[PDB]
RNA sequence: CGGGGGGAACCUGGGGAACUGAAACAUCUCAGUACCCAGAGGAGAGGAAAGAGAAAUCGACUCCCUGAGUAGCGGCGAGCG
RNA sequence: GCUGUUGGGAAGCAGCGCCAGAGAGGGUGAAAGCCCCGUAGGCGAAAGGUGGGGGGAUAGGUGAGGGUACCCGAGUACCCCGUGGUUCGUGGAGCCAUGGGGGAAUCUGGGCGGACCACCGCCUAAGGCUAAGUACUCCGGGUGACCGAUAGCGCACCAGUACCGUGAGGGAAAGGUGAAAAGAACCCCGGGAGGGGAGUGAAAUAGAGCCUGAAACCGUGGGCUUACAAGCAGUCACGGCCCCGCAAGGGGUUGUGGCGUGCCUAUUGAAGCAUGAGCCGGCGACUCACGGUCGUGGGCGAGCUUAAGCCGUUGAGGCGGAGGCGUAGGGAAACCGAGUCCGAACAGGGCGCAAGCGGGCCGCACGCGGCCCGCAAAGUCCGCGGCCGUGGACCCGAAACCGGG
RNA sequence: GGUGGAGCCUGGGAGUGAGGGCGCGAGCGAUAACGUCCGCGUCCGAGCGCGGGAACAACCGAGACCGCCAGCUAAGGCCCC
RNA sequence: GGGAUGACCCCAGGCGGUAGGGGAGCGUUCCCGAUGCCGAUGAAGGCCGACCCGCGAGGGCGGCUGGAGGUAAGGGAAGUG
RNA sequence: GACCCGGUGAAAUUGAACUGGCCGUGAAGAUGCGGCCUACCCGUGGCAGGACGAAAAGACCCCGUGGAGCUUUACUGCAGC
RNA sequence: GGGGCCUGACUGCGAGGCCUGCAAGCCGAGCAGGGGCGAAAGCCGGGCCUAGUGAACCGGUGGUCCCGUGUGGAAGGGCCA
């Protein structure tokens, strides 16, 4: 029958309208007790390739 | 619809048969037997229609020799007459002159080893 | 036009592929000539290796919502008046809808860039900058909904 | 580009002229039409095929033999896809052939139907039935005294009974009604022959 | 006066798995599925709001299309919905 | 609708007509609207069910202010504990059900609106009943881009049988003479069975598990060929012999001489002393459904498009805009918007947008308006095809787990 | 310079992630192994197609579209087989 | 490159190949074409064929068997070898 | 009993066989490749060295995130107390 | 190696690159805020340099303008740390 989005993958990156896949930088929930402002600073959004167009197949129904 | 085996099989079946007639026990009667047979026999030609060609080479060669030595020379010598003279003719097949006319294979001969005087 | 004739254009192609014969797509069946594609594979779409997916990255979206359900709340959908000078008069929502966007979208904003035709323009609620353009001669119903 | 409608002598006044829009011979497009054609002998299929799998099959699970030591392949049930008293791989299954063609092409197909009918000539719509009561003898005459002497397998398409009555129990020709108008007849019919009633709607629905 | 017993599927109520899936596996899945039992009938169940949920709203229930793979639920896994 | 014609047999071919609201189809010695049964179309029940589709009959219901403040379903509401249902898995966990303990009230009441409280609203629990629209197919009928005797139900046939098993249970094989029995009087060999003539038939290599009759396999006769030999059995080159041809030439056979390590599978590597196969015939494995994503053929494009179902047919279609994708994106969100998020920041940066034209042609306003076109800015809808997802998803094959017996 | 079944960008579909011999430079081993692990290259794999090497995947020669009773050669040979 | 687009001829290169990608064809069954056309002067099937067309899968054609069905072009589906 | 004659008359096996020896070779143990040696064609009664002979998808070993039986201060529950 | 002041072991960013299958790891001038040291030029976004480490999910403390299931506020979340 019909398809089912993936909510994990729903809830953690947000497809752009090129049609590129975004989602945070991951290494700060918690590692941290000391890393250079520089380092716990920069995190905003990113990419990926070849690993996202596996994602967007995931997020059909939610395009 | 329901494409049931039917005629079909039965036909390409005894076409192979037909390919392997003359062969010996099951190599004629059973298409499997046959099937097979027929792919040796396949390669078999394919080579030897290129062995053939050869084929005639060595005989032809080996009557050339036989002619042109009893004669008076060797046909290391006698192609070499032929070509340094310039004569790039007789064709080790056509040699069938030391068969028909040996006095125009002799010519050629006595025009050949002359070549080399 | 004949009967016998109408024939499928120049690109139909039934041509499936079926994979059984001596020669073409065959035997161990077009693709495949390994193991552990027999009967199925895991994925790949998301799965497999046996290690962390790729599901190391971790959920921003901070409002997956609470068991209660999604709130209820007024959807605004904007239009740019660069669609919108495509006709002139009236222009309400409804109007709106069943002609272009909208669709029952709920409420209607209005914005867009270009030019802004001289008229009246029933919206929801005017962007700025892009509301300046209405300044140069043109309506301006705010909002409704009581 | 031509279009132009013809009109068998009605009473007793003379064969009258009548034509409007890209109707006749317009731009045709076969391609069109072949698809419109399909769908409708298509969606007309019945679609009652149907096997029993393995899973559907009367026997039993029961393992036939041991999986070793009896020197005989291994099996399972007898209702295993092999085997002669067999169970049939992907098999036929009751289903629906019957697709959504889409409206708009369910009409410029039905109008460049009536246009390479038109062109050719084999088109003509008529107004009157002198010999109508519903009579095959009747008609039959009918048409010698209108162009139609059976060599041109007809489609009649009138949204009078009375007339169909006849027409209907004749090989050549092709009963039908108004709003019954396809492309499929249109196609398989020579001649179309169709009255002012029924050709009053043919643009209601086109346009 | 009635009951008992039978009836392919269907139906409602009382009970109720495991293999499987999670590439192990306990929660989770399969699943209130298969199966057992009771009852009823040409149907059964449900049924006139101590309902819905945000609209100065709607107005038995059953059933189909949508809403919707939505809102959410989830070793927030698989997957359910 | 008869006749002539071919033939065993016309319905075939032929000459001239005819019915038709009936040219569905089946049968008849072959292939027929018009010969037989039917068909379109139109009638039919003394009896037995069916039966508000249509009228009655009653059952039963019929009224608005203003004062009281008497009744509004109890081990119940409600709270706590233990669970179940719902999308809800302890979660902020309400709502609905209830095994246990406690335990009211009768509208200034009480339940609910996802803890709870305050406002504002909604509905009246603890008694029942209730058509139609929905589900299924043993049987009956009707159609089929359903099968055709290894198919199709397990069973076309005296089959849930024969046969197997203590039992539950398992579970077969097996259709066809011809138009018609006209199924072979009698005679000959024989105990019989079988056969040879005669006889029937258009046909008897249609003679009775008899149409067709394939291949494996078994024989008789004939042609070529072999007892100094050596091989995956063939292939190439000559030569003898037999054979159809007017002949160039071509068959069948095999005497010499040249060259050759089966097929399949699996493998770094197989003739391999690795796997599989006695041989033949038949059954036998990449499908469909719904989503998705690319390609591609068409439809239409500031758009595209219907779903359930309703009026139509009964191989004919329409209608139906609920709804879905697209027209704007950024942000966790409030939200702002050709911008937006981070930020104090008319620093920066991250996602974003800025989208046209060769020009057919034309009102002859010395304006390219602007239709249209490749089909787009840009997309959708249907078709077809590749791959993905959920399904037993390419076919066979476990050891095992569970449930009822 | 180089127009090559070269490249570069976007997209559909893949198979493969058991390799093997040889030469060269190393480690391991005992400078043993048709051993083992890396590195550059080659060939077999998939060229068990053809020539030479008696026979013989990978050594020498050489990339087999078909046919030829025609010729020049490569490796290797020229007494007979 | 010809270019009377003439997919019909010229110039020059390529054409071993497993897993696999891609491209065109052949046959099977059923459907429209069909109230049509083949047919007892002989269907489908079968048995031979050194003959004809295609590179092939195949396709024609002739004789014999057989005795009642068969079905072009052009397309369409699928229990398709 | 076996052996000869009359009567009845199986079986596992089975790629096809026109199925010799020796050095050598080859995926390292050849009737089947190479060189040489032998060797008329066909049986019957015997013997068992080879056909890596038959039989049994190795009972050993390993591998499979395979399965079951058993244990306990493995984990986690439950009956019971 | 010693001394004097100090807290730049900064906040908001980040051109352009090293490295790479993914995600990670590393370097970084320069602009703004507000500072340290120096007369100034200037240097300071920890340490002479390469190890001193751990995705996500689940939760805890701070903060905070975000959401608060009819409204106000809560419960509970989100964001930054």
């Amino acid at each position: 029958p019909k398809m089912k989005t993936h909510k994990g993958a729903k809830k953690r990156v947000k497809i752009t309208a090129s049609g590129k896949v975004v989602a945070m930088k991951t290494g700060k929930r918690h590692l941290n007790w000391q890393k250079s402002g520089k380092e716990i600073r920069q995190k905003g959004r990113k990419f990926v390739l070849a690993k996202p167009e596996a994602e967007r197949i995931k997020l059909l129904l939610p395009y | 619809p329901r494409a049931k085996t039917g005629v079909v099989r039965r036909r390409k079946h005894k076409k192979i048969l037909k390919l392997a007639k003359g062969y010996w026990g099951l190599r004629s009667k059973s298409f499997r037997k046959a099937r097979e047979t027929l792919f040796a026999a396949g390669n078999y030609a394919y080579a030897h229609r290129k062995r053939r060609k050869r084929d005639f080479r060595r005989l032809w060669i080996v009557r050339i020799n036989a002619a042109c030595r009893q004669h008076g020379l060797n046909y290391s010598t006698f192609i070499h007459g032929l070509k340094k003279a310039g004569i790039e003719v007789d064709r080790k097949n056509l040699a069938d002159l030391a068969v028909r006319e040996p006095q125009v294979f002799a010519e050629l001969v006595e025009r050949a080893k002359a070549a080399q005087g | 036009d004949l009967r016998p004739n109408p024939g499928a254009n120049k690109r139909r192609k039934r041509v499936g592929r079926g994979p059984g014969s001596g020669h073409g797509k065959t035997a161990t069946r077009g693709h495949k000539g390994q193991k552990s594609r027999s009967g199925g594979l895991k994925d790949p779409r998301r799965f497999e290796g046996g290690r962390s997916t790729t599901l190391m990255r971790l959920p921003k979206r901070g409002m997956q919502g609470q068991v209660p359900g999604e709130i209820k709340r007024p959807r605004y959908q904007g239009v740019n008046l660069k669609d919108l000078a495509r006709f002139e008069g009236e222009v309400t929502p409804e109007l709106l809808v069943r002609a272009g966007l909208l669709k029952k979208g709920y409420r209607l904003k209005i914005l867009g860039e270009g030019e802004a035709k001289p008229l009246k323009v029933v919206a929801h609620a005017f962007s700025k900058s892009a509301l300046e353009k209405l300044k140069a001669a043109g309506g301006e119903p705010v909002l409704l909904e009581a | 580009m031509k279009e132009v409608a013809v009109y068998q002598i009605p009473v007793l006044s003379p064969s009258g002229r009548r034509e409007l829009a890209a109707d006749l011979p317009a731009e045709i497009n076969p391609h069109l039409l072949w698809e419109v054609v399909r769908w409708q002998l298509a969606k007309r299929r019945r679609g009652t095929a149907s096997t029993k799998t393995r899973g559907e099959v009367a026997y039993s699970g029961r393992k036939i033999w041991p999986q070793k030591h009896t020197g005989r392949a291994r099996h399972g049930d007898i209702g295993a896809p092999i085997f002669v008293g067999g169970g049939v791989v992907f098999g036929p299954k009751p289903r629906d052939y019957s697709y959504t063609l889409p409206k708009k092409v369910r009409k410029k197909g039905l109008a460049m139907a009536v246009a390479d009918r038109a062109r050719e000539g084999k088109l003509l719509l008529v107004e009157a039935f002198a010999g109508v009561n519903g009579k095959t003898k009747e008609f039959l005459a009918w048409a010698k005294e209108a162009g139609l002497d059976g060599s041109e397998s007809v489609l009649l398409v009138t949204g009078n009974e009375l007339v169909r009555r006849a027409a209907r129990n004749l090989p050549w020709v092709v009963t039908l009604a108004p709003e019954g108008l396809n492309v499929y007849d249109i196609v398989r019919t020579e001649r179309l022959v169709m009255d002012l009633d029924a050709w009053e709607v043919f643009q209601n629905r086109i346009g």
